[PDB]
């Protein structure tokens, strides 16, 4: 959990 | 979120938009698994609602977006209606969400995590960007 | 509301000090985040406050209510997920 | 205060 | 209500107390027929919650109250949640109430009814009579 | 809140006059009712606004929201039922 | 409907 | 304002 396969960009 | 900024599309995997039967998103929600979501017991949340996995723009009709049907609605028995507080729900579905590159769970912490003053988090959603 | 998801990035704030804003709506359940320039509101209710803690993104809040206009100079409140996570995984085992 |  | 006055027992008998399965008061309700309950949408009711008919004094364990279960939630579907407009649910009794002296159902109006500012009309329930 | 049921009589305002005290909030299916040394309050929600026609008691209003402290000065808010009884005849037909 | 068996005192 |  908690990893997204695209990552945010903040 | 007022004052925020569009969010990289499929960038916070876990979040849904919890929309009534005329299509009207009026809650967001996270997914913890395939098969449940949390929200906010104060959304009101009924079986006659759905669960969108994985959009972006709510306006487009080309993402390959996951419509869910909520088979069961758990309102914490403690949430206190008067004063907000203990607001939480959770939403079993009927049918489990299918993961993939834009739909996936976001992790639950501890009961003895600490999580400080100060730090720096991120939240997301629908809501209004301008009262 | 607007079609494209949003995010914004907001600190935490103590209970003690939220109660500064709220007074004593402030429960133990709840946390509050934000008063920076930035404000959750109507329609973002029962979304993700993520925090990142070793690397990966974790639930620490629920949205939940705060300013009726949705002020960027002060905090929203937030469900505290550390204080309802045993009801869930109760919740989860036994169905 | 309103909820959100 | 605040300032408001105790009510005689039993007179206002379509009124209903919603509690969650802790036995917490968090809403009321209006009969308006044996099988059907009316109260807002906001309340978020789920099928967990009771209805319960009868009640003077919810202190008391010596009133002959009839708790009833819920079989299906109906929240309007132009509910608005931003705005809280249209804040109307209707609730399906699995078990009928039982019609008596102290529970009864009150009369709805026809639509094109006219209610004009500065009548004089009741109010009743259970909430903080003190804030 | 109380254990005894509880009672209070208040008036009737009209949409204008209650735009006043609450500005575009005031929406068509709303009636607002009080500011008249009473008011419905946390916990009430949901409940009757009954009136009386004809020498029966008639639905016209349900408990909804109105001032975070339940000023007896304000007018508390209620669902319009007039507006809402169409919605109300079809479902309990169809079910 | 909306005539109550024990009359309200207001 | 909230709800009641």
């Amino acid at each position: 959990c908690g990893v997204p396969a695209i990552q945010p960009v903040l | 979120i007022v004052n925020g900024e569009e969010a990289v599309p499929g960038s916070w995997p876990w979040q849904v938009s919890l929309q009534d039967k005329t299509g009207f998103h009026f809650c967001g929600g996270s997914l913890i698994n395939e098969n449940w979501v949390v929200t906010a017991a104060h959304c009101g949340v009924t079986t006659s609602d759905v669960v969108v996995a994985g959009e972006f723009d709510q306006g487009s009709s080309s993402e390959k977006i996951q419509k869910l049907k909520i088979a069961k609605v758990f309102k914490n028995s403690k949430y206190n209606s008067l004063t907000i507080n203990n607001d939480i729900t959770l939403l079993k579905l009927s049918t489990a969400a299918s993961f993939s590159q834009t739909v996936s769970a976001v992790c639950l912490p501890s009961a003895s995590d600490d999580f400080a003053a100060g730090t720096t988090c991120v939240t997301t959603g629908w809501g209004l960007t301008r009262y | 509301t607007p079609d494209r998801l949003q995010q914004a990035s907001l600190p935490l704030l103590s209970n003690t000090n939220c109660k500064k804003y709220w007074g004593t709506k402030i429960k133990d359940a709840m946390i509050c985040a934000g008063a920076s320039g930035v404000s959750s509101c109507m329609g973002d209710s029962g979304g993700p406050l993520v925090c990142k803690k070793n690397g990966a993104w974790t639930l620490v809040g629920i949205v939940s209510w705060g300013s009726s206009t949705c002020s960027t100079s002060t905090p929203g409140v937030y469900a505290r997920v550390t204080a309802l996570v045993n009801w869930v995984q109760q919740t989860l085992a036994a169905n | 205060p309103g909820a959100y």
